[PDB]
């Protein structure tokens, strides 16, 4: 019931040989549908579903929409260059927005900056304020508290930015909606003495996952990553004394199982 | 769909 | 630390001589500029596909790379990673699990 729409964008002055320097994205409930680069400099779809309920209007108005924002981040990265006294090197800039339907009806939506990794300034739609965190955000907070752009920015992100959340989920409703169930291994190495249990999930979706190790009825996880194929991955470790093997479960709760999985090694 | 920003 | 956290896995639970998918997934880092190739005995495998530059919310950037392999017994996979934090290419084994 909750449902996220995502955008993100990246400007870098180094992105390494034959890479594109401005790079976005945007998500729905997580999952990659949409991206832009400097080097093809066309917003195009990244699933299916996108792809099938759009037209030729549509991934124009997205493309001259990145390249607007391409543009002014080519003029941002110089202007905070200077406003950092610096004169070369590695900088970016970064920035994410959208909005969130939360399980009560309830709606967030936010849009935020960073320069070199770090907080640069973010807008509290609510109030129609903005947060400079550095002092070179101040004249940036200076311009954007005036003018069309902060009524702008609220409308869209509690009108425009949702409408179109729910067309992307009506869209996508039945690829979001799927579940596909993990396959799980167990393994187990002993080194230095310790027994290291290990518990790996592959490919499940949706993303929330819960894998932990039961002694008889200190874990360390890598987190949820991604597949290639729209589908995730975990790994949980725990450290056990060597022949001590047989008092440990892998417990394994996942949306599409209705019972939880327990696995030995 | 994308919002763009604005000079900073 | 601004160092990329890497982990190397394949698709499905491996087996000799199955088709599968190997991947290398590097998060947490900065800057964003990264290099990651995925290696079979020393040499880069063909067929790699690349994430485009991605970052969490904490703005640490993320890549995934991955390429199809069919896992040969007696060879090994690995993720070779270089950035601006590490004092040396960082080499991450795959562990085939069977």
């Amino acid at each position: 019931e909750l449902h996220t729409l995502r955008y993100i964008s990246t400007a870098m002055t180094d992105p390494g040989p034959g890479q594109p320097w401005f790079v976005d994205v945007g998500y729905v409930d997580g999952e990659l549908f949409t991206h832009y680069n400097s080097t093809a400099r066309r917003a195009v779809p990244r699933t299916e579903w996108i792809a099938a309920n759009t037209d030729q209007q549509y991934w124009d108005s997205e493309t001259q929409t990145s390249q607007r924002s391409e543009q002014i981040d080519r003029d941002g990265l110089g202007i905070l260059q200077r406003r950092y006294n610096q004169t070369g090197g590695s900088h970016t800039v970064q920035w994410m927005y959208g909005c969130d339907i939360l399980e009560d009806g309830t709606i967030r939506g936010y849009r935020q900056y960073a320069y070199d990794g770090r907080d640069f300034i973010a807008f509290d739609k609510g109030t129609m304020t903005f947060t400079a965190a550095v002092p070179e955000a101040v004249p940036t907070k200076r311009k954007w508290e005036e003018g069309d752009y902060a009524e702008g920015l609220k409308q869209y992100l509690e009108e425009t930015c949702v409408e179109w959340l729910r067309r992307y989920v009506e869209y996508g409703k039945a690829e979001l909606g799927r579940r596909e169930r993990p396959e799980v291994r167990v393994w187990g190495k002993e080194a230095d003495g310790i027994l290291t249990l290990s518990c790996r999930a592959h490919g499940f979706y949706p993303r929330p996952i819960a894998v932990s190790w039961l002694k008889d009825g200190d874990a360390q996880s890598g987190g949820i990553v991604p597949n290639g194929d729209g589908t995730y991955h975990t790994w949980v470790t725990i450290d056990a004394q060597p022949g001590d093997g047989d008092k440990y479960q892998c417990r394994v709760e996942h949306a599409s199982l209705p019972q939880p999985g327990l696995y030995s090694w | 769909r994308r919002r763009e920003q604005t000079d900073y | 630390d601004l160092t990329p956290k890497v982990q190397v896995y394949s698709r499905f639970p491996a087996s000799a001589g199955t088709k599968n998918v190997l991947n290398c997934f590097a998060a947490g880092f900065h800057p964003p500029k990264i290099s990651i190739t995925l290696m079979k005995d020393g040499v880069p495998m063909e067929g790699a596909q690349y994430s485009d530059m991605s970052f969490n919310d904490d703005w640490t950037f993320q890549r995934l790379v991955h390429a199809d392999f069919t896992p040969s017994s007696g060879s090994t996979y690995a993720c070779k990673v270089e950035h601006e934090t590490l004092k040396e290419p960082q080499v991450y084994k795959w562990d085939p699990e069977f």
